[PDB]
Formats: C-alpha cells, sequence, structure tokens
C-alpha cells in the first residue's frame, strides 16, 4: 500500500525504529499517526555509544527517523 | 514524481550521508518515504586513520519503511526479483 499504510498494519508487532542520529528503538508499535510519529511499548533501545537500555514506553516522531523495520 | 513503473524493481536509495539502502521498491508517497522489501544498507566508510583503508558495512534489515527526507538519490539495481 502507500508507506503510512503499512505503518499502520504494523501497529500491534513489534518494529524497530532507528533514529537520525544513530539510536535503536525496538518494541511494540502501538500507534502511527499520520505524520508517522510513533507510540512504541516495551522498547529496547541502543543509544549512540552502543549502551543498550530498556524503557515502558517511547514517542518517536516521524522527523526523527531513519528508517523503520516492520514486520514481514 | 515519476515512480509508479519502479515499482516491484531493485533499487539504490542514497541517503544525504551516503547511506546505500537497496532494496525491492515497493510503495512510495509525496515526501518520498519508501517502502523496501528484503532491504540491506551499505556504508561505505573512510577512516580517520590515513594509514587504514576504506571499509564498507553491510546491514541485512528486511521490509523497511525509509523516511523521505533524508532521501537524496535513488539509481537502478537490477530488474524485480
Amino acid at each position: 500500500g502507500v508507506p503510512i499504510k503499512v505503518l499502520h498494519e504494523a501497529e500491534g508487532h513489534i518494529v524497530t525504529c532507528e533514529t537520525n542520529t544513530g539510536e535503536v528503538y525496538r518494541g511494540k508499535l502501538i500507534e502511527a499517526e499520520d505524520n508517522m510519529n510513533c507510540q512504541m511499548s516495551n522498547i529496547t533501545v541502543t543509544y549512540r555509544d552502543g549502551r543498550v537500555a530498556q524503557l515502558e514506553q517511547v514517542y518517536i516522531r516521524g522527523c526523527k527517523i531513519r528508517f523503520l523495520i516492520l514486520p514481514d | 514524481s515519476k515512480m509508479l513503473q519502479h515499482i516491484d524493481y531493485r533499487m539504490r536509495c542514497i541517503l544525504q550521508d551516503g547511506r546505500i539502502f537497496i532494496g525491492t521498491f515497493k510503495a512510495f508517497d509525496k515526501h518520498m518515504n519508501l517502502i523496501l522489501c528484503d532491504c540491506d544498507e551499505f556504508r561505505k566508510i573512510k577512516p580517520k586513520n590515513s594509514k587504514q583503508a576504506e571499509r564498507e558495512e553491510k546491514r541485512v534489515l528486511g521490509l523497511v519503511l525509509l523516511r523521505g527526507e533524508n532521501l537524496v538519490s535513488m539509481t537502478v539495481e537490477g530488474p524485480p526479483p
């Protein structure tokens, strides 16, 4: 479909989100908005220096996203 | 742009920093956000140390939604699989 529709179909699935500054957020996509801002939960984040940590919920704006890795 | 013709073909999508996303082009939009299936990212890195040679990194990604704001160039890499 159109990229945004593909993103909406990943709602409920695990997605990987790589930001423009190199942070990697991986977790369950709860909701993507029209501008690709994504609400994710139970995430695992890899920061720029390689530090790995976890967070219960994050809100990643679409303008901060390099790419998203979706299921299938 | 004229991109509906390129659907299902293998494309080389280059970001402003030179990262090269190679995948099967499945979707796009006015902002240039792309859907690239069976996608890999390639980077060519030139070390700060001048006695070391340029090196390469490859990451196998999969089904990728690539944001158009960073996309600067797109070339045909090969026909549709």
